[PDB]
């Protein structure tokens, strides 16, 4: 299913993300995201998955 | 010393890590002294007036090659000469560009010089003669002055027999400057013969490259 | 196809013209397709060319 | 809160590894935010046309400050004008050397510019009379222009 | 596969360490393939005339550019041509100046 | 040049090509013709160079 990058600015940490139109898989196991700090690849393993959409 | 099997490299659960798993992981990061850096790596930009132990990049070095140009000054079309008789006299420009972020600037007929040091100047300026009878004998003095009046740093004087058609002072060489110094291109003439006739100046150019 | 494959690094532009002189010095740049195909379209062949004029 | 004994920074066995342990092995490693480089930092020297974030070794700051110079053009020998009257002639030359890498070129008589932007330019060429009875006067006008009688920058002329 | 629960990223105490919490550690530090620095990154300043892989700092590129002029000299007053009939004669000089560093000698 | 009681200045800028250890030197050669009792002087001489290679 069609896939858009959900980008928002934010400020600190221990915050949640509406990836709604990241479209990712239902499967919370899964964690087929990945995370742009700045515009530089960083790690998505601090980026805990409850909802598909959050 | 209690001990466990070793987890793989690329475990990030809760199982407990061992020193070599540390190790093993540890061995794909630069250390503080002497890393031999490998791929693409990238360090931010600085200014260009940077002059710390800070990492230089590609595009730093680029623009710091590049505003090597201290200024650049050019004035086409012809401006009569007030006076005669070896009487200094400041050439005055049209146009004019300066390098941004030092300091450097460029008035009407003058360089502000916004950092001190070796810079090597070229000044090419062009005397002719227009109406009357042309002079039989032009003589033309040049100084680089730290004054409108200023003699301070003379490059080159000339004499031809022809100044109707109009002839070229051209010189370029290495001067010392402070910061905030003043520096005017200022010229002296001297025509005899002729009669009804104005000297005009034209086709000047003044710039300065930075050395040191 | 949202994001990229890949990122292709910048390369001299190939320039149409026509073969010539400016063909003679240039280190820099590749010949277009179009004057390749235009240039050899006025070339004899090994095996049974028909030559003409 | 369980616990251990902190093994050795060099310890390397499979002994349980320590939160101490592993911030003091860390403490020997650059950081991504300000790093302090000590002994002899290294990375990949890159292409001279390089203009990005990348780091610059002292290979390619030479290496960029010696393609500085565009091209050079030098001719020794003799060659006669074809025409006087003020008719614009092209010199041609003899020996060369251009930039690698940056795209300038320059053939018998011409410089393909790789780059646009500021320029340096120095020309010097000799005038004199070969033959028969030297003339009484001479007047020289140089240029350089964009084109076989280009007159975009007159430079010097001398009598 | 004995687990534990992750301590914290900031902690610095005699607490067992999980790969969770070497993970998250090693997240801040700069790989040695392709890393991209932020911040104020420094270096060492190496010499002048150095000519390899080494990391070019802001004042050595500083150095490399002003240190491009060889040697300047320069004299006032007058010398007296010594002979005529096209003998060449060598310019003295009563000032000079040279970059150091690279044996240049004037 | 015709009028030495003002006398004339010889300036020039170009590269040049030189190797390690060479021995630079700056010379000139000069002529007059006509006039008495004078001297010929040199002087404001500048000599440089900027390395590009």
């Amino acid at each position: 299913m069609a896939t858009s990058n959900v980008v928002v600015s934010r400020t600190g940490t221990g915050w949640t993300v509406d990836v709604t139109a990241c479209n990712l898989l239902s499967d919370t196991g899964i964690k087929d995201f990945i995370v742009l700090h700045n515009a530089i690849v960083v790690s998505n393993v601090t980026y805990a998955k409850t909802t598909a959409t959050t | 010393a209690t001990a466990n099997v070793s987890p793989s490299t690329a475990d990030n659960t809760l199982a407990l890590a061992t020193t070599a798993y540390v190790k093993a992981n540890l061995a794909d990061y630069a250390t503080l002294v002497s890393p031999i850096l490998t791929g693409d790596p990238r360090a931010v930009t600085t200014s260009v007036t940077d002059n710390d132990t800070s990492i230089a990049t590609t595009a730093h070095v680029r623009a710091f090659a590049n505003s090597r140009l201290a200024f650049n000054a050019f004035r086409g079309g012809q401006q009569g000469v007030p006076s005669l008789n070896y009487i200094t006299t400041v050439c005055q420009f049209t146009s004019s560009a300066v390098r941004s972020g030092w300091g450097d600037n460029f008035s009407s007929n003058r360089w502000l010089v916004g950092q001190g040091g070796t810079y090597y100047v070229s000044v090419t300026c062009r005397f002719a003669t227009t109406g009357g009878t042309p002079p039989t004998y032009m003589d033309v003095l040049l100084f680089v002055g730290l004054s409108p009046t200023g003699v301070e740093n003379f490059v080159i004087r000339q004499q031809t027999n022809y100044p109707s058609f109009g002839y070229t002072l051209t010189w370029s060489g290495v001067l010392f400057f402070n910061t905030n110094d003043n520096v005017y291109l200022t010229y002296q003439a001297q025509a005899i013969g002729g009669g009804g006739y104005a000297v005009v100046i034209e086709d000047a150019r003044f710039n300065a490259i930075q050395l040191s | 196809d949202l994001n990229g494959a890949g990122l292709v690094a910048s390369t001299p532009t190939p320039q149409n013209d026509a073969y010539g002189l400016v063909w003679a010095g240039d280190t820099f740049y590749p010949p277009t397709r179009k004057s390749v195909y235009d240039k050899i379209e006025t070339l004899a062949t090994k095996s049974g060319a028909v030559l003409t004029g």
